């Protein structure tokens, strides 16, 4: 978040978090938009998460509605493409005080045209048609990145927002990712309610035969409601 | 899934708000209640 | 190019949560039962680049670890972005660079990474990790969905009867490492560390069919079947 | 209709955005297995 | 959707769009608010 340097929309890059608690109410803090799609804002502490990958870029003010799931347009299509059912956040700030110039910006771009849409989560860093452009400008042929060349005088749709991409899954592998929520001393052979790495159930918990390989947590029943848990703690 | 996001109950209590869940518990609850009944009228069906 | 016969191989686990004693039905990505798959043997040389197809199953044979990794990329150059995986003595590295690959990327002959690469631009990934490397036979399953690289990988030594054969035997695949690597994964090429020796390997494409897992107890997959065989 | 916009499923595809439809379309399939449980109940009381 | 002076309330101009292809695409081109009913908006050139 606290970054000067962030990334131009075409080339994003996604940051790994792992191995840490995230506490998301620092974010809640910081002038911002938190539109959460698959968990509810209010709710994200209170789980843990797989892998947070962060996806930070800079567009203008009117293409946040852009990146949405279902969303076609020309940030959506071909710069920064969603998908249509992740689990994650969508965080939008304005932040003109530090990404607009009086000459322009030409540290961030965009690309303006493309072949063919493209695929959710991926990222394209490299002709109209008629004559072949073979490298240079000429006619029906494009510099596919343009500038946005931003300014502080411009209306608030054309400012500059810089716009991070929260993606995580859940309850599909160890969760690196959880929330600042203190552990509890485990006991077994008793009836008690658990919370283990954001799954909770009322159950007794008792030594289990089943031995788990390293990347199964869980264990499902024919019902598909877990059977078995690996401790997080101690495994 | 019976048409949610997820078969067990307390993924969508902690994933989703109090007033989105109980749009998707609403639908789960109407499903197995469903199935259910049709245990219940298979079972006399067979018991008669 | 020769064809040979996958038996009942290219079935791996499709998620992270045990099952035991259950006939679970799973509709993904797999190898389809009874398959044609190419068959390169090398000992000119056979160091061909073939398309992904929304999934590869490769199949190794080898003794002397020859076949030492893989690249990816949409286009196998250093206008686009592209995957490597180079394994040595001491470890395995995955590497997602704007490559420029040469036509012959023979590892070493050691003369170490040598023509594999010649250039790294706007480079975004680097995970370093323990190698993912008589016969030994190694199973690779490589999937990108959604931006996501799924490896699943299984090691079993084989015997030989009639030479280089694909085993008649069920072997399920455990999953390995996910990636990130958010790039185009079209086309692809393995590689080979040239120096007195003989490798072959064995390249499957998957496609989207409904397999019924037959897990039992200790949890494992035993046998599977194909529902549009 | 059971309650969505229409009865044929490929208006509410081509209409409605993919969120929106998941709902409808829900409204559709749970009401077209009422009206087929239904119909299996009574060919297997008409059947006894 | 361009005019030098809209209608009042009271009185709303109602145009008649009839025998021509209609893009909705150009209506995005000028803080914009698009609520549908009945249909989402990116289904209508479809
Ligand atoms: C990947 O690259 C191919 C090259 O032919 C291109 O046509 C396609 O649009 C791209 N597809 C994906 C998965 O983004
Ligand atoms: C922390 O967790 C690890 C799990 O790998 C465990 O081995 C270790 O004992 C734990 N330490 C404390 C202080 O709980
Ligand atoms: C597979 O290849 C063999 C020999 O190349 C051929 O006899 C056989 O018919 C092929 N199978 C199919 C399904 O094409
Ligand atoms: C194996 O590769 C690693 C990665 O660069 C390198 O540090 C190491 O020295 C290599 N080991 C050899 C060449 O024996
Ligand atoms: C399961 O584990 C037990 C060890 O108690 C072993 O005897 C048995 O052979 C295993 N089953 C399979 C199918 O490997």
């Amino acid at each position: 978040f606290n970054a000067t340097r962030f990334a131009s929309v075409y080339a994003w890059n996604r940051k790994r978090i792992s191995n840490c608690v995230a506490d998301y109410s620092v974010l809640y803090n910081l002038f911002f938009t938190f539109k959460c799609y698959g968990v509810s804002p209010t709710k994200l502490n209170d789980l843990c998460f797989t892998n947070v990958y962060a996806d930070s870029f800079v567009i203008r003010g009117d293409e946040v509605r852009q990146i949405a799931p279902g969303q076609t347009g020309n940030i959506a299509d071909y710069n920064y493409k969603l998908p249509d059912d992740f689990t994650g956040c969508v965080i939008a700030w304005n932040s003109n005080k530090l990404d607009s110039k009086v000459s322009g910006n030409y540290n961030y771009l965009y690309r303006l045209f493309r072949k063919s849409n493209l695929k959710p989560f991926e990222r394209d860093i490299s002709q109209a048609g008629n004559k072949p452009c073979n490298g240079v400008a000429g006619f029906n042929c494009y510099f596919p990145l343009r500038s946005y060349s931003f300014r502080p005088t411009y209306g608030v749709g054309h400012q500059p927002y810089r716009v991070v991409v929260l993606s995580f899954e859940l309850l599909h592998a160890p969760a690196t990712v959880c929330g600042p929520k203190k552990s509890t001393n485990l006991v077994k052979n008793k009836c008690v309610n658990f919370n283990f790495n954001g799954l909770k159930g009322t159950g007794v918990l008792t030594e289990s035969n089943k031995k788990f390989l390293p990347f199964q947590q869980f264990g499902r029943d024919i019902a598909d409601t877990t059977d078995a848990v690996r401790d997080p703690q101690t495994l | 899934k019976f048409g949610a996001i997820s078969s067990v109950l307390n993924d969508i209590f902690s994933r989703l708000d109090p007033p989105e869940a109980e749009v998707q518990i609403d639908r789960l609850i109407t499903g197995r209640l469903q199935s259910l009944q049709t245990y219940v009228t298979q079972q006399l069906i067979r018991a008669a | 190019p020769a064809y040979t016969n996958s038996f009942t191989r290219g079935v791996y686990y499709p998620d992270k949560v045990f099952r035991s004693s259950v006939l679970h039905s799973t509709q993904d990505l797999f190898l389809p039962f009874f398959s044609n798959v190419t068959w390169f043997h090398v000992i000119r040389f056979d160091n061909p680049v073939l398309p992904f197809n929304d999934g590869v199953y490769f199949a190794s044979i080898e003794k002397s670890n020859i076949i030492r990794g893989w690249i990816f990329g949409t286009t196998l150059d250093s206008k686009t972005q592209s995957l490597l995986i180079v394994n040595n003595a001491t470890n395995v590295v995955i590497k997602v660079c704007e490559f420029q690959f040469c036509n012959d990327p023979f590892l070493d002959h050691m003369e170490s990474e040598f023509r594999v690469y010649s250039s790294a631009n706007n480079c975004t990934f680097e995970y370093v990790s323990q190698p993912f490397l008589f016969k030994n036979l190694r199973e690779f399953v490589f999937k990108n969905i959604d931006g996501y690289f799924k490896i699943y990988s299984k090691h079993t030594p084989i015997i030989v009867r009639e030479p280089e054969d694909l085993p008649q035997g069920f072997s399920a695949l455990e999953p390995l490492v996910d990636l990130p690597i958010g790039i185009n994964i079209t086309r692809f090429q393995t590689l080979l560390a040239l120096h007195a020796g003989a490798a072959a390997y064995y390249v499957g494409y998957l496609q989207p069919r409904t397999f019924l897992l037959k897990y039992n107890e200790n949890g494992t997959i035993t046998d599977a079947v194909d529902c549009a065989l």
